[PDB]
RNA sequence: CACGGGUGACGGGGAAUCAGGGUUCGAUUCCGGAGAGGGAGCCUGAGAAACGGCUACCACAUCCAAGGAAGGCAGCAGGCGCGCAAAUUACCCACUCCCGACCCGGGGAGGUAGUGACGAAAAAUAACAAUACAGGACUCUUUCGAGGCCCUGUAAUUGGAAUGAGUCCACUUUAAAUCCUUUAACGAGGAUCCAUUGGAGGGCAAGUCUGGUGCCAGCAGCCGCGGUAAUUCCAGCUCCAA
């Protein structure tokens, strides 16, 4: 009962991807998860869903209609080289450090004070 | 610096005299007679039809055959035409200035669902379109302001999502049952 | 002399306020105030009356 | 106009600048003299410290008394003989009180009964008047 | 109309009001200028008379062992003061761009949230049906009355039907969130899930209603009201405007 059309396609050589926006028809339940948007798109195009990647949905109201956006690419050696790092943060395939902004710029003044070797022994 | 529009404009005006015995014995019966919500309606819709005339008035002083004049004013009898408020013979530019207020309220979609005999009564109409029950085109609307082009009057009818269309029951029927259900056992 | 501050309002018996079904707001409002100047009334002879005029 | 010549622009309007002083609502505004005279300032209200209560006698027919404040503003120290508008409310304002004194919308004029209080009283002590008569808010102890 | 003086004078694009003319505003996100507590002088540099650069003096001000040392929020948050008068010591470089030796680093520029009735736009607070009833174009009846093809309205009379506001999982959103939208589960009859703010002599929409006061208290922008029967105060009911 879902269906999953594409609108805008493109091919991007110079980017190593495809392109389209995804037009998700669910009448009758909620905006459905990315997860079940890889998996449908991987027998569309009939690809594997690792190289798919796809954001941006916003649903209609009334909710019969979303409309989505979706790139998929080569392999992961072109979906890892050309993609913003937090949405291959997503699926788990990258990984930030726990240290925040704040403690980022505290410790840069406090390296700033101290001259030499020991600017690598400021913080801890 | 911030990047964002601040681009906004006053839809009314109110007006000039505030306690006129015979402006407020117009504009009541304009509230009656098509199941308004307060006075800021009908000054909404004056200030929508002073604003066509002025532009109208702005046209018939240009002389005629003249470039700004002809495409300037075609455009603004078919932007008249395709909302249903101006005849689609009559459309001619000394024809905006004998036009009122009444014809803009028939347009609205409130008045249509209740002129297409979906609705009990004009005030009953107001309650189907704000419980999201009818839709224009697949597109659930929820406002009734909503100014319904001509193009588009034909295909108003009820809401998929909805027991006035063919859906689910509402919230008091399915306790209705539940308590039938919980009394037969 | 300020010796006769708050005179009347101190010495006015107290009546405590009546209990009443609260008036519907909105359109709704708006349409028994429609209905009750426009579509009930009847034109009759003679000079007419007010909507609060008592007698 | 008198003189209608067709470059004469600067006799037209060097008259109508001299003649606009003339206007009593134009030279009350442009020169310097009445909001130099203004206790508020070209502001709207001010903030006073209470130092008595004072009781003004109404003007002719009208006999009564009218309840009125001797404030002292704190932008300027300027004292005022401000009013206090409804029934029993001078009872809530004790003295050395912040009062917040409005105009009393006539733009520097005395209104009605009252001879020469050119202000009334809004707000007492971060309370507003209204509030104290409705009974909403309370005197703060 | 020089020169001098005042400006509650940064200029302009522009804003408010407007028939036609005009009048007033423009510190404020775009362009140009000026300044970094006050003046002054310099160094480096393509470019500064630079202040998140130095050097003095004046003002203010911090540490001290009294010898000295350090400073510039009209950047972003915040605090005091001044006031009639104005927000969080939040999250991120993901967007827009900038800079650098640079595809990688950094950016309180900027973006996103928190306070926000400055202001603008959309827009709920009921709808329907049946009983009494009050009426209307028919038909009948001299009137009195009446039948319902058809209405319109009112009533803490009754009835189930539709829904959000909210509660709350889940997606979606997003740098990560929050919100909107989508969605199960709950969620409404005095639908207590209760709409106020001003007024009712005239201007000016709307009571010569009732009780208290008795030129007092007070109302009143103006004219005026109150002197023991107040259409004007103080209250209740009612009505009126948004
Ligand atoms: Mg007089
Ligand atoms: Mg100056
Ligand atoms: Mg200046
Ligand atoms: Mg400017
Ligand atoms: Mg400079
Ligand atoms: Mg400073
Ligand atoms: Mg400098
Ligand atoms: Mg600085
Ligand atoms: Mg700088
Ligand atoms: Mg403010
Ligand atoms: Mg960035
Ligand atoms: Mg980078
Ligand atoms: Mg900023
Ligand atoms: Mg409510
Ligand atoms: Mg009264
Ligand atoms: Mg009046
Ligand atoms: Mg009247
Ligand atoms: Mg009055």
């Amino acid at each position: 009962t879902v269906t999953i059309r594409t609108r805008k396609f493109m091919t991007n050589r110079l980017l190593q991807r495809k392109q389209m926006v995804i037009d998700v028809l669910h009448p009758g339940k909620a905006t459905v998860p990315k997860t079940e948007i890889r998996e449908k798109l991987a027998k569309m195009y009939k690809t594997t869903p690792d190289v798919i990647f796809v954001f941006g949905f916003r649903t209609h109201f009334g909710g019969g209609k979303t409309t989505g956006f979706g790139m998929i690419y080569d392999s992961l050696d072109y979906a890892k080289k050309n993609e913003p790092k937090h949405r291959l943060a997503r699926h788990g395939l990258y990984e930030k450090k726990k240290t925040s902004r704040k403690q980022r710029k505290e410790r840069k003044n406090r390296m700033k004070k101290v001259r030499g070797t020991a600017k690598a022994n400021v913080g801890a | 610096p911030v990047a964002r529009s601040w681009v906004c404009r006053k839809t009314y005006v109110t007006p000039r005299r505030p306690f006129e015995k015979s402006r407020l014995d117009q504009e009541l019966k304009l509230i009656g007679e098509y199941g308004l919500r307060n006075k800021r309606e009908v000054w909404r819709v004056k200030f929508t039809l002073a604003k066509i005339r002025k532009a109208a008035r702005e046209l018939l002083t240009l002389d005629e055959k003249d470039p700004r004049r002809l495409f300037e004013g075609n455009a603004l009898l078919r932007r008249l035409v395709r909302i249903g408020v101006l005849d689609e013979g009559k459309m001619k530019l000394d024809y905006i200035l004998g036009l009122k207020i009444e014809d803009f309220l028939e347009r609205r979609l409130q008045t249509q669902v209740f002129k297409l005999g979906l609705a009990k009564s004009i005030h009953h109409a107001r309650v189907l379109i704000r419980q999201r029950h009818i839709r224009v085109r697949k597109q659930v609307v929820n406002i009734p302001s909503f100014i319904v082009r001509l193009d588009s009057q034909k295909h108003i009818d009820f809401s998929l999502r909805s027991p006035y269309g063919g859906g689910r029951p509402g919230r008091v029927k399915r306790k209705n049952a539940k308590k039938g259900q919980g009394g037969a056992g | 002399s300020l010796a006769r501050v708050g005179k009347v309002r101190g010495q006015t018996l107290k009546v405590a306020k009546q209990e009443k079904k609260k008036k519907r707001t909105g359109r709704a409002k708006r349409r028994m105030q429609y209905n009750r100047r426009f579509v009930n009334v009847v034109p009759t002879f003679g000079k007419k009356k007010g909507p609060n005029a008592n007698s | 106009g008198k003189c209608r010549g067709l470059r004469t622009a600067r006799k037209l309007r060097s008259h109508r600048r001299d003649q606009k002083w003339h206007d009593k609502q134009y030279k009350k505004a442009h020169l310097g003299t009445a909001l130099k005279a203004n206790p508020f300032g070209g502001a709207s209200h001010a903030k006073g410290i209470v130092l008595e209560k004072v009781g003004v006698e109404a003007k002719q027919p009208n006999s009564a008394i009218r309840k009125c404040v001797r404030v002292q503003l704190i932008k300027n120290g300027k004292k005022i003989t401000a009013f206090v508008p409804n029934d029993g409310c001078l009872n809530f304002i004790e003295e050395n009180d912040e009062v917040l004194v409005a105009g009393f919308g006539r733009k520097g004029h005395a209104v009605g009964d009252i001879p020469g209080v050119r202000f009334k009283v809004v707000k007492v002590a971060n309370v507003s008047l209204l509030a104290l008569y409705k009974g909403k808010k309370e005197r703060p102890r």
